[PDB]
Protein backbone atom coordinates (compact mmCIF):
# COMPACT_ATOMS: atom_id res chain seq x y z
CA UNK A 1 0.00 0.00 0.00
CA UNK A 2 1.29 3.44 -1.05
CA UNK A 3 0.11 7.05 -1.22
CA UNK A 4 1.00 9.48 -4.00
CA UNK A 5 0.67 13.26 -3.58
CA UNK A 6 0.39 16.15 -6.06
CA UNK A 7 0.52 19.79 -4.85
CA UNK A 8 -0.35 22.82 -6.99
CA UNK A 9 1.18 26.02 -5.61
CA UNK A 10 1.05 29.26 -7.57
CA UNK A 11 1.12 27.94 -11.15
CA UNK A 12 3.56 25.08 -10.45
CA UNK A 13 2.85 21.42 -9.73
CA UNK A 14 4.88 19.42 -7.21
CA UNK A 15 4.98 15.61 -7.25
CA UNK A 16 5.71 13.99 -3.88
CA UNK A 17 7.01 10.39 -4.17
CA UNK A 18 5.44 7.59 -2.07
CA UNK A 19 8.58 6.86 0.01
CA UNK A 20 8.67 10.45 1.24
CA UNK A 21 4.89 10.38 1.82
CA UNK A 22 5.26 7.29 4.04
CA UNK A 23 7.98 9.04 6.05
CA UNK A 24 5.64 11.97 6.68
CA UNK A 25 2.81 9.56 7.51
CA UNK A 26 4.93 7.98 10.25
CA UNK A 27 6.22 11.34 11.50
CA UNK A 28 2.65 12.61 11.83
CA UNK A 29 1.62 9.48 13.72
CA UNK A 30 4.03 10.66 16.43
CA UNK A 31 3.79 14.48 16.11
CA UNK A 32 1.24 17.11 15.07
CA UNK A 33 3.13 19.13 12.42
CA UNK A 34 5.89 18.34 9.92
CA UNK A 35 8.29 20.53 7.93
CA UNK A 36 9.94 18.47 5.17
CA UNK A 37 12.68 19.66 2.82
CA UNK A 38 12.55 18.44 -0.76
CA UNK A 39 15.40 18.61 -3.30
CA UNK A 40 14.53 19.24 -6.95
CA UNK A 41 17.37 17.52 -8.83
CA UNK A 42 16.51 18.86 -12.28
CA UNK A 43 16.49 22.58 -11.43
CA UNK A 44 18.82 22.39 -8.39
CA UNK A 45 16.31 24.17 -6.15
CA UNK A 46 15.32 23.32 -2.54
CA UNK A 47 11.79 23.67 -1.10
CA UNK A 48 10.39 23.37 2.46
CA UNK A 49 6.86 21.93 2.79
CA UNK A 50 4.69 22.28 5.90
CA UNK A 51 2.08 19.56 6.50
CA UNK A 52 -0.60 19.41 9.16
CA UNK A 53 -1.75 16.15 10.74
CA UNK A 54 -4.33 15.76 7.95
CA UNK A 55 -1.41 15.64 5.43
CA UNK A 56 -2.61 18.73 3.55
CA UNK A 57 0.24 21.15 2.90
CA UNK A 58 -0.18 24.44 4.74
CA UNK A 59 2.64 26.43 3.14
CA UNK A 60 5.19 25.93 0.37
CA UNK A 61 8.43 27.98 0.15
CA UNK A 62 11.67 28.00 -1.89
CA UNK A 63 14.74 27.65 0.37
CA UNK A 64 18.41 28.61 -0.01
CA UNK A 65 21.34 26.54 1.33
CA UNK A 66 20.96 27.79 4.93
CA UNK A 67 17.20 27.00 5.09
CA UNK A 68 16.48 30.57 3.93
CA UNK A 69 13.37 31.82 2.12
CA UNK A 70 13.82 33.16 -1.45
CA UNK A 71 10.18 32.85 -2.63
CA UNK A 72 6.85 31.97 -0.94
CA UNK A 73 4.02 30.17 -2.77
CA UNK A 74 0.27 30.13 -2.14
CA UNK A 75 -1.00 26.56 -1.89
CA UNK A 76 -3.92 26.17 -4.28
CA UNK A 77 -4.61 22.42 -4.33
CA UNK A 78 -3.50 19.20 -2.62
CA UNK A 79 -4.44 15.80 -4.05
CA UNK A 80 -3.78 12.27 -2.77
CA UNK A 81 -3.66 9.00 -4.72
CA UNK A 82 -3.85 5.38 -3.55
CA UNK A 83 -2.25 3.85 -6.67
CA UNK A 84 -0.11 4.88 -9.63
CA UNK A 85 -3.06 4.57 -12.05
CA UNK A 86 -5.23 7.32 -10.55
CA UNK A 87 -2.06 9.46 -10.52
CA UNK A 88 -1.49 8.80 -14.22
CA UNK A 89 -5.10 9.72 -15.04
CA UNK A 90 -4.72 13.05 -13.24
CA UNK A 91 -1.39 13.75 -14.95
CA UNK A 92 -2.87 13.22 -18.40
CA UNK A 93 -5.54 15.81 -17.58
CA UNK A 94 -3.03 18.24 -16.07
CA UNK A 95 -2.42 21.55 -17.94
CA UNK A 96 1.23 20.59 -18.53
CA UNK A 97 3.18 19.71 -21.68
CA UNK A 98 3.66 16.14 -23.00
CA UNK A 99 7.35 16.54 -22.01
CA UNK A 100 6.13 17.23 -18.46
CA UNK A 101 3.59 14.39 -18.51
CA UNK A 102 6.44 12.17 -19.70
CA UNK A 103 8.58 13.21 -16.73
CA UNK A 104 5.90 12.76 -14.04
CA UNK A 105 4.83 9.39 -15.48
CA UNK A 106 8.36 7.94 -15.45
CA UNK A 107 9.61 9.43 -12.15
CA UNK A 108 7.07 8.77 -9.34
CA UNK A 109 10.20 8.27 -7.12
CA UNK A 110 11.71 11.82 -7.26
CA UNK A 111 10.48 15.26 -6.05
CA UNK A 112 9.44 16.79 -9.38
CA UNK A 113 8.46 20.38 -10.18
CA UNK A 114 6.69 21.25 -13.44
CA UNK A 115 5.03 24.46 -14.58
CA UNK A 116 1.51 25.15 -15.79
CA UNK A 117 1.21 25.67 -19.53
CA UNK B 1 5.35 -9.34 -28.58
CA UNK B 2 2.91 -6.50 -29.27
CA UNK B 3 0.97 -6.82 -32.53
CA UNK B 4 -1.33 -4.36 -34.30
CA UNK B 5 -3.23 -5.05 -37.52
CA UNK B 6 -5.34 -2.60 -39.54
CA UNK B 7 -8.35 -3.57 -41.62
CA UNK B 8 -10.71 -1.71 -43.89
CA UNK B 9 -11.81 -1.24 -47.48
CA UNK B 10 -9.30 -1.02 -50.31
CA UNK B 11 -11.74 1.06 -52.39
CA UNK B 12 -13.81 4.05 -51.27
CA UNK B 13 -16.06 6.05 -53.57
CA UNK B 14 -15.51 9.83 -53.36
CA UNK B 15 -17.41 11.80 -50.68
CA UNK B 16 -18.13 8.53 -48.85
CA UNK B 17 -16.83 7.69 -45.38
CA UNK B 18 -13.76 5.54 -44.67
CA UNK B 19 -13.89 3.21 -41.64
CA UNK B 20 -10.63 1.63 -40.47
CA UNK B 21 -10.21 -0.90 -37.66
CA UNK B 22 -7.01 -1.50 -35.68
CA UNK B 23 -7.08 -4.80 -33.77
CA UNK B 24 -4.19 -5.11 -31.31
CA UNK B 25 -2.82 -7.66 -28.86
CA UNK B 26 -0.13 -7.83 -26.21
CA UNK B 27 -1.53 -4.79 -24.39
CA UNK B 28 -4.83 -3.24 -23.17
CA UNK B 29 -6.14 0.24 -23.92
CA UNK B 30 -7.48 0.02 -20.40
CA UNK B 31 -3.97 0.00 -18.82
CA UNK B 32 -3.02 3.52 -17.72
CA UNK B 33 -0.60 5.42 -19.95
CA UNK B 34 -1.50 3.27 -22.97
CA UNK B 35 -2.56 4.97 -26.24
CA UNK B 36 -3.22 4.16 -29.89
CA UNK B 37 -2.91 6.52 -32.86
CA UNK B 38 -3.40 6.63 -36.62
CA UNK B 39 -0.83 7.75 -39.22
CA UNK B 40 -1.15 7.81 -43.01
CA UNK B 41 1.24 8.02 -45.96
CA UNK B 42 0.15 8.96 -49.50
CA UNK B 43 2.09 7.30 -52.35
CA UNK B 44 5.68 8.49 -52.08
CA UNK B 45 5.03 11.26 -49.55
CA UNK B 46 6.03 11.83 -45.95
CA UNK B 47 4.16 10.41 -42.97
CA UNK B 48 1.28 12.44 -41.52
CA UNK B 49 -0.14 11.74 -38.07
CA UNK B 50 -3.94 11.69 -38.02
CA UNK B 51 -5.44 11.02 -34.57
CA UNK B 52 -4.99 9.14 -31.31
CA UNK B 53 -7.13 7.92 -28.39
CA UNK B 54 -5.96 7.26 -24.80
CA UNK B 55 -7.01 4.91 -21.97
CA UNK B 56 -8.74 7.88 -20.28
CA UNK B 57 -10.91 8.21 -23.43
CA UNK B 58 -9.07 11.43 -24.38
CA UNK B 59 -8.85 11.96 -28.14
CA UNK B 60 -6.58 14.24 -30.18
CA UNK B 61 -6.89 15.00 -33.91
CA UNK B 62 -4.71 16.70 -36.59
CA UNK B 63 -6.25 20.18 -37.08
CA UNK B 64 -5.72 19.74 -40.85
CA UNK B 65 -8.40 17.01 -41.26
CA UNK B 66 -10.93 19.38 -39.59
CA UNK B 67 -14.53 18.13 -38.99
CA UNK B 68 -13.56 14.88 -40.75
CA UNK B 69 -11.98 12.72 -38.07
CA UNK B 70 -13.64 10.60 -35.38
CA UNK B 71 -11.95 7.89 -33.29
CA UNK B 72 -13.39 5.43 -30.76
CA UNK B 73 -12.30 2.35 -28.82
CA UNK B 74 -13.81 -0.97 -27.73
CA UNK B 75 -11.48 -2.35 -25.06
CA UNK B 76 -13.45 -5.62 -24.94
CA UNK B 77 -12.82 -6.18 -28.65
CA UNK B 78 -9.24 -4.87 -28.20
CA UNK B 79 -9.71 -2.64 -31.24
CA UNK B 80 -9.79 1.03 -32.23
CA UNK B 81 -11.92 2.51 -35.02
CA UNK B 82 -11.11 5.61 -37.08
CA UNK B 83 -13.78 7.23 -39.25
CA UNK B 84 -12.87 9.73 -41.99
CA UNK B 85 -15.78 11.46 -43.71
CA UNK B 86 -15.90 12.98 -47.21
CA UNK B 87 -13.17 10.80 -48.70
CA UNK B 88 -11.21 12.39 -51.54
CA UNK B 89 -8.43 11.26 -53.94
CA UNK B 90 -5.90 13.31 -51.96
CA UNK B 91 -6.66 10.90 -49.07
CA UNK B 92 -5.44 7.88 -51.05
CA UNK B 93 -2.69 6.47 -48.84
CA UNK B 94 -1.49 3.57 -46.74
CA UNK B 95 -3.03 3.91 -43.28
CA UNK B 96 -1.14 2.83 -40.18
CA UNK B 97 -2.14 2.39 -36.55
CA UNK B 98 0.46 2.35 -33.80
CA UNK B 99 0.84 2.22 -30.00
CA UNK B 100 1.87 5.26 -27.86
CA UNK B 101 2.31 5.63 -24.05
CA UNK B 102 2.13 8.66 -21.73
CA UNK B 103 5.52 7.34 -20.62
CA UNK B 104 6.98 7.81 -24.14
CA UNK B 105 5.34 10.19 -26.67
CA UNK B 106 6.49 8.05 -29.59
CA UNK B 107 5.00 5.16 -31.56
CA UNK B 108 7.07 2.14 -30.56
CA UNK B 109 5.12 -0.52 -32.49
CA UNK B 110 3.27 -0.16 -35.80
CA UNK B 111 0.78 -2.12 -37.83
CA UNK B 112 1.54 -3.37 -41.32
CA UNK B 113 -0.69 -0.68 -42.83
CA UNK B 114 -3.70 -0.95 -45.15
CA UNK B 115 -3.77 0.65 -48.61
CA UNK B 116 -6.91 2.67 -49.37
CA UNK B 117 -7.71 4.14 -52.79
CA UNK B 118 -10.44 6.74 -53.31
CA UNK B 119 -11.84 6.22 -56.81
CA UNK B 120 -15.16 6.07 -58.64
CA UNK B 121 -13.92 3.09 -60.67
CA UNK B 122 -14.99 -0.37 -59.54
CA UNK B 123 -12.89 -3.36 -58.48
CA UNK B 124 -11.31 -5.44 -61.27
CA UNK B 125 -9.49 -8.73 -60.66
CA UNK B 126 -6.17 -9.40 -62.37
CA UNK B 127 -5.27 -11.68 -65.28
CA UNK B 128 -2.08 -13.72 -64.78
CA UNK B 129 0.02 -14.78 -67.80
CA UNK B 130 3.24 -16.88 -67.73
CA UNK B 131 6.76 -15.47 -68.51
CA UNK B 132 8.19 -18.72 -69.90
CA UNK B 133 11.98 -19.14 -70.32
CA UNK B 134 20.84 -19.48 -65.65
CA UNK B 135 17.24 -18.90 -66.72
CA UNK B 136 14.62 -16.31 -65.82
CA UNK B 137 10.88 -16.96 -65.64
CA UNK B 138 7.99 -15.04 -64.17
CA UNK B 139 4.32 -14.13 -63.95
CA UNK B 140 2.51 -11.14 -65.53
CA UNK B 141 -0.28 -9.85 -63.27
CA UNK B 142 -2.26 -7.53 -65.51
CA UNK B 143 -5.36 -5.28 -65.59
CA UNK B 144 -6.31 -5.08 -61.91
CA UNK B 145 -7.79 -2.45 -59.61
CA UNK B 146 -7.06 -1.32 -56.98
CA UNK B 147 -3.67 -1.80 -55.34
CA UNK B 148 -2.23 -3.88 -53.71
CA UNK B 149 -1.27 -7.25 -55.19
CA UNK B 150 1.00 -9.82 -53.54
CA UNK B 151 2.99 -12.42 -55.53
CA UNK B 152 4.69 -15.42 -53.86
CA UNK B 153 6.80 -18.19 -55.46
CA UNK B 154 6.18 -21.83 -54.46
CA UNK B 155 4.41 -20.64 -51.30
CA UNK B 156 7.47 -18.66 -50.24
CA UNK B 157 9.78 -21.68 -50.39
CA UNK B 158 11.44 -19.96 -53.36
CA UNK B 159 12.76 -16.55 -52.26
CA UNK B 160 16.22 -16.10 -53.82
CA UNK B 161 16.28 -14.35 -57.19
CA UNK B 162 12.62 -13.33 -56.91
CA UNK B 163 11.86 -9.77 -58.04
CA UNK B 164 8.33 -8.40 -57.72
CA UNK B 165 8.41 -5.06 -59.48
CA UNK B 166 6.35 -2.04 -58.42
CA UNK B 167 3.05 -1.75 -60.23
CA UNK B 168 2.70 0.63 -63.18
CA UNK B 169 -0.60 2.40 -63.86
CA UNK B 170 -1.57 1.72 -67.49
CA UNK B 171 -3.51 4.26 -69.62
CA UNK B 172 -6.53 2.00 -69.19
CA UNK B 173 -6.78 2.95 -65.51
CA UNK B 174 -5.74 -0.51 -64.42
CA UNK B 175 -2.53 -1.60 -62.72
CA UNK B 176 -0.04 -4.17 -63.99
CA UNK B 177 3.14 -5.70 -62.59
CA UNK B 178 5.56 -8.54 -63.27
CA UNK B 179 7.32 -10.94 -60.88
CA UNK B 180 10.42 -12.81 -62.06
CA UNK B 181 12.92 -15.25 -60.57
CA UNK B 182 16.33 -16.42 -61.78
CA UNK B 183 16.91 -20.15 -61.37
CA UNK B 184 19.50 -22.69 -62.55
CA UNK B 185 18.93 -23.18 -66.27
CA UNK B 186 19.21 -26.96 -65.82
CA UNK B 187 16.30 -27.06 -63.35
CA UNK B 188 13.83 -26.21 -66.13
CA UNK B 189 11.52 -29.07 -67.06
CA UNK B 190 12.57 -30.90 -63.88
CA UNK B 191 11.62 -28.55 -61.02
CA UNK B 192 8.09 -27.17 -60.78
CA UNK B 193 7.71 -23.38 -60.60
CA UNK B 194 4.36 -21.92 -59.47
CA UNK B 195 3.60 -18.27 -58.70
CA UNK B 196 1.00 -17.49 -56.05
CA UNK B 197 -0.80 -14.28 -57.01
CA UNK B 198 -3.20 -12.73 -54.50
CA UNK B 199 -5.43 -9.68 -55.05
CA UNK B 200 -7.41 -9.38 -51.81
CA UNK B 201 -9.45 -6.32 -52.97
CA UNK B 202 -11.09 -8.69 -55.54
CA UNK B 203 -10.74 -11.83 -53.41
CA UNK B 204 -8.78 -13.37 -56.31
CA UNK B 205 -6.15 -16.10 -55.71
CA UNK B 206 -4.28 -17.59 -58.68
CA UNK B 207 -1.52 -20.21 -58.67
CA UNK B 208 -0.04 -20.42 -62.24
CA UNK B 209 2.60 -23.06 -63.07
CA UNK B 210 5.32 -21.59 -65.32
CA UNK B 211 6.82 -24.16 -67.69
CA UNK B 212 9.11 -23.98 -70.76
CA UNK C 1 2.91 23.83 -34.50
CA UNK C 2 6.37 22.24 -34.59
CA UNK C 3 7.69 21.76 -38.13
CA UNK C 4 10.86 19.85 -38.89
CA UNK C 5 13.35 20.14 -41.75
CA UNK C 6 15.32 16.96 -42.45
CA UNK C 7 18.61 17.05 -44.35
CA UNK C 8 19.88 15.88 -46.77
CA UNK C 9 16.97 14.88 -49.01
CA UNK C 10 19.04 12.12 -50.64
CA UNK C 11 22.36 10.51 -49.76
CA UNK C 12 24.58 7.86 -51.33
CA UNK C 13 27.38 6.29 -49.29
CA UNK C 14 29.50 3.17 -49.53
CA UNK C 15 29.17 0.20 -47.20
CA UNK C 16 31.14 0.98 -44.07
CA UNK C 17 30.80 4.76 -44.39
CA UNK C 18 29.56 6.94 -41.52
CA UNK C 19 26.17 8.45 -42.39
CA UNK C 20 24.83 11.56 -40.66
CA UNK C 21 21.29 12.92 -40.98
CA UNK C 22 20.12 16.17 -39.36
CA UNK C 23 16.69 17.27 -38.14
CA UNK C 24 16.11 20.99 -37.49
CA UNK C 25 12.90 21.74 -35.56
CA UNK C 26 10.86 24.94 -35.80
CA UNK C 27 10.86 25.29 -31.99
CA UNK C 28 12.59 23.76 -28.99
CA UNK C 29 11.77 20.09 -28.38
CA UNK C 30 12.53 17.86 -25.42
CA UNK C 31 13.26 14.65 -27.33
CA UNK C 32 13.75 13.57 -30.96
CA UNK C 33 12.65 10.19 -32.29
CA UNK C 34 13.94 8.44 -35.37
CA UNK C 35 12.23 5.88 -37.60
CA UNK C 36 13.50 3.79 -40.55
CA UNK C 37 10.98 2.82 -43.28
CA UNK C 38 12.02 0.33 -45.94
CA UNK C 39 9.82 0.78 -49.08
CA UNK C 40 6.25 -0.59 -48.96
CA UNK C 41 6.73 -1.50 -45.29
CA UNK C 42 5.81 0.27 -42.08
CA UNK C 43 8.16 2.47 -40.06
CA UNK C 44 10.43 0.91 -37.42
CA UNK C 45 11.49 2.90 -34.36
CA UNK C 46 15.28 3.26 -34.46
CA UNK C 47 16.29 5.84 -31.84
CA UNK C 48 14.03 7.22 -29.06
CA UNK C 49 14.34 10.05 -26.58
CA UNK C 50 17.06 11.72 -28.70
CA UNK C 51 19.87 9.20 -27.97
CA UNK C 52 18.34 5.85 -26.93
CA UNK C 53 18.59 2.70 -29.07
CA UNK C 54 15.36 0.77 -29.53
CA UNK C 55 15.51 -2.87 -28.48
CA UNK C 56 16.75 -5.09 -31.30
CA UNK C 57 18.22 -2.24 -33.39
CA UNK C 58 21.94 -2.63 -34.27
CA UNK C 59 24.54 -0.67 -32.23
CA UNK C 60 25.65 0.89 -35.55
CA UNK C 61 22.79 3.39 -35.11
CA UNK C 62 22.96 6.32 -32.65
CA UNK C 63 21.43 9.74 -32.14
CA UNK C 64 22.43 13.09 -30.68
CA UNK C 65 21.11 16.63 -30.29
CA UNK C 66 19.19 19.11 -28.18
CA UNK C 67 16.72 21.98 -28.52
CA UNK C 68 16.15 22.47 -32.25
CA UNK C 69 19.10 20.53 -33.73
CA UNK C 70 19.17 16.74 -33.77
CA UNK C 71 21.21 14.10 -35.64
CA UNK C 72 21.00 10.40 -36.50
CA UNK C 73 24.25 8.53 -37.22
CA UNK C 74 25.27 5.15 -38.73
CA UNK C 75 28.86 4.17 -37.73
CA UNK C 76 29.31 1.41 -40.35
CA UNK C 77 26.70 1.58 -43.12
CA UNK C 78 25.41 -1.89 -44.06
CA UNK C 79 23.57 -2.96 -47.25
CA UNK C 80 20.34 -3.63 -45.27
CA UNK C 81 20.33 0.04 -44.16
CA UNK C 82 18.76 1.15 -47.43
CA UNK C 83 15.60 3.02 -46.41
CA UNK C 84 13.95 6.38 -45.79
CA UNK C 85 14.58 7.87 -42.35
CA UNK C 86 12.13 10.16 -40.53
CA UNK C 87 12.57 12.38 -37.47
CA UNK C 88 9.45 12.53 -35.31
CA UNK C 89 8.44 14.72 -32.37
CA UNK C 90 5.81 13.96 -29.75
CA UNK C 91 6.49 16.99 -27.61
CA UNK C 92 3.47 18.86 -28.89
CA UNK C 93 0.22 18.20 -30.71
CA UNK C 94 -0.09 17.90 -33.58
CA UNK C 95 2.54 15.18 -33.84
CA UNK C 96 4.69 15.89 -36.88
CA UNK C 97 7.26 14.02 -38.95
CA UNK C 98 10.18 15.25 -40.98
CA UNK C 99 10.32 15.26 -44.76
CA UNK C 100 12.41 12.09 -44.75
CA UNK C 101 15.91 11.23 -45.96
CA UNK C 102 16.50 8.60 -48.67
CA UNK C 103 19.70 6.67 -48.01
CA UNK C 104 21.05 4.82 -51.05
CA UNK C 105 24.07 2.50 -50.92
CA UNK C 106 26.93 3.10 -53.35
CA UNK C 107 28.72 -0.01 -54.62
CA UNK C 108 30.95 -1.06 -57.49
CA UNK C 109 29.47 -0.99 -60.98
CA UNK C 110 27.66 -4.14 -62.15
CA UNK C 111 26.21 -4.92 -65.60
CA UNK C 112 22.59 -5.96 -66.24
CA UNK C 113 21.67 -9.51 -67.25
CA UNK C 114 19.11 -9.09 -70.09
CA UNK C 115 16.19 -11.46 -70.70
CA UNK C 116 13.30 -11.13 -73.15
CA UNK C 117 9.91 -12.83 -72.85
CA UNK C 118 7.43 -13.18 -75.72
CA UNK C 119 3.69 -12.84 -75.03
CA UNK C 120 1.97 -16.00 -73.85
CA UNK C 121 -0.47 -17.74 -76.18
CA UNK C 122 -3.16 -17.31 -73.52
CA UNK C 123 -2.86 -13.52 -73.72
CA UNK C 124 -2.63 -13.69 -77.52
CA UNK C 125 -6.04 -15.40 -77.62
CA UNK C 126 -7.63 -12.30 -76.08
CA UNK C 127 -6.05 -10.01 -78.68
CA UNK C 128 -3.28 -8.20 -76.79
CA UNK C 129 0.48 -8.81 -76.84
CA UNK C 130 2.71 -8.01 -73.85
CA UNK C 131 6.46 -8.35 -74.51
CA UNK C 132 8.53 -8.10 -71.32
CA UNK C 133 12.20 -7.18 -70.88
CA UNK C 134 14.09 -7.90 -67.65
CA UNK C 135 17.34 -6.13 -66.76
CA UNK C 136 17.94 -8.17 -63.56
CA UNK C 137 20.61 -7.06 -61.07
CA UNK C 138 22.78 -4.07 -62.01
CA UNK C 139 24.44 -1.01 -60.48
CA UNK C 140 24.15 1.93 -60.88
CA UNK C 141 20.42 2.55 -61.25
CA UNK C 142 20.59 4.39 -64.58
CA UNK C 143 19.92 2.27 -67.65
CA UNK C 144 18.39 2.66 -71.13
CA UNK C 145 15.97 0.06 -72.54
CA UNK C 146 15.13 0.55 -76.23
CA UNK C 147 12.37 -1.55 -77.83
CA UNK C 148 12.85 -2.54 -81.45
CA UNK C 149 10.17 -4.16 -83.67
CA UNK C 150 11.58 -5.33 -87.01
CA UNK C 151 14.45 -2.92 -86.26
CA UNK C 152 12.06 0.02 -85.67
CA UNK C 153 12.59 2.05 -82.49
CA UNK C 154 9.47 2.10 -80.35
CA UNK C 155 8.19 5.04 -78.32
CA UNK C 156 5.01 5.65 -76.30
CA UNK C 157 3.94 1.98 -76.15
CA UNK C 158 6.17 0.82 -73.28
CA UNK C 159 6.25 1.19 -69.49
CA UNK C 160 9.16 0.40 -67.14
CA UNK C 161 9.26 -0.45 -63.43
CA UNK C 162 12.51 -0.44 -61.46
CA UNK C 163 12.87 -2.36 -58.22
CA UNK C 164 13.95 -0.73 -54.99
CA UNK C 165 17.62 -1.12 -54.13
CA UNK C 166 18.24 -4.70 -53.06
CA UNK C 167 18.96 -4.92 -49.31
CA UNK C 168 21.56 -7.64 -49.81
CA UNK C 169 23.70 -6.86 -52.89
CA UNK C 170 22.73 -3.17 -53.34
CA UNK C 171 21.61 -3.77 -56.95
CA UNK C 172 18.56 -2.67 -58.92
CA UNK C 173 16.28 -4.45 -61.38
CA UNK C 174 14.26 -3.05 -64.28
CA UNK C 175 11.26 -4.47 -66.13
CA UNK C 176 9.96 -3.04 -69.41
CA UNK C 177 6.60 -4.03 -70.91
CA UNK C 178 5.80 -3.36 -74.57
CA UNK C 179 2.05 -3.60 -75.20
CA UNK C 180 0.77 -4.13 -78.74
CA UNK C 181 -2.50 -5.28 -80.24
CA UNK C 182 -2.77 -8.75 -81.72
CA UNK C 183 -3.20 -7.09 -85.13
CA UNK C 184 0.05 -5.12 -84.84
CA UNK C 185 1.99 -7.93 -83.15
CA UNK C 186 1.26 -10.45 -85.90
CA UNK C 187 2.40 -7.97 -88.58
CA UNK C 188 6.05 -8.10 -87.45
CA UNK C 189 8.61 -10.85 -86.93
CA UNK C 190 11.62 -9.82 -84.82
CA UNK C 191 11.17 -8.32 -81.35
CA UNK C 192 14.32 -6.98 -79.72
CA UNK C 193 15.42 -5.26 -76.52
CA UNK C 194 18.51 -3.00 -76.60
CA UNK C 195 20.04 -2.19 -73.19
CA UNK C 196 22.60 0.58 -72.51
CA UNK C 197 24.30 0.60 -69.08
CA UNK C 198 27.50 2.01 -67.64
CA UNK C 199 28.77 -1.50 -66.91
CA UNK C 200 28.23 -2.46 -70.56
CA UNK C 201 31.01 -1.47 -72.95
CA UNK C 202 28.52 -1.86 -75.82
CA UNK C 203 24.71 -2.02 -75.87
CA UNK C 204 23.39 -5.56 -75.45
CA UNK C 205 20.34 -6.69 -77.48
CA UNK C 206 18.25 -9.83 -76.74
CA UNK C 207 15.57 -10.79 -79.28
CA UNK C 208 13.18 -13.45 -80.55
CA UNK C 209 11.27 -14.28 -83.73
CA UNK C 210 7.53 -14.92 -83.66
CA UNK C 211 7.17 -18.70 -83.77
K1 LIG D 1 -6.24 24.50 0.16
K1 LIG E 1 -14.53 1.23 -24.32
K1 LIG F 1 12.69 12.75 -49.76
Amino acid sequence: SMKYMLVKADDYYFLLPPKDVEKIESALKSTNKAVVSFFDKENNKTYEFTFNKDLVVTEVRETDKNRGIIKTFSVKEVKFFDNKEELLEYINDLPISNDDKKLLSNNIDEFLVVKAK
Amino acid sequence: QVTLRESGPALVKPTQTLTLTCTFSGFSLSTAGMSVGWIRQPPGKALEWLADIWWDDKKHYNPSLKDRLTISKDTSKNQVVLKVTNMDPADTATYYCARDMIFNFYFDVWGQGTTVTVSSASTKGPSVFPLAPTAALGCLVKDYFPEPVTVSWNSGALTSGVHTFPAVLQSSGLYSLSSVVTVPSSSLGTQTYICNVNHKPSNTKVDKKVEP
Amino acid sequence: DIQMTQSPSTLSASVGDRVTITCSASSRVGYMHWYQQKPGKAPKLLIYDTSKLASGVPSRFSGSGSGTEFTLTISSLQPDDFATYYCFQGSGYPFTFGGGTKVEIKRTVAAPSVFIFPPSDEQLKSGTASVVCLLNNFYPREAKVQWKVDNALQSGNSQESVTEQDSKDSTYSLSSTLTLSKADYEKHKVYACEVTHQGLSSPVTKSFNRG
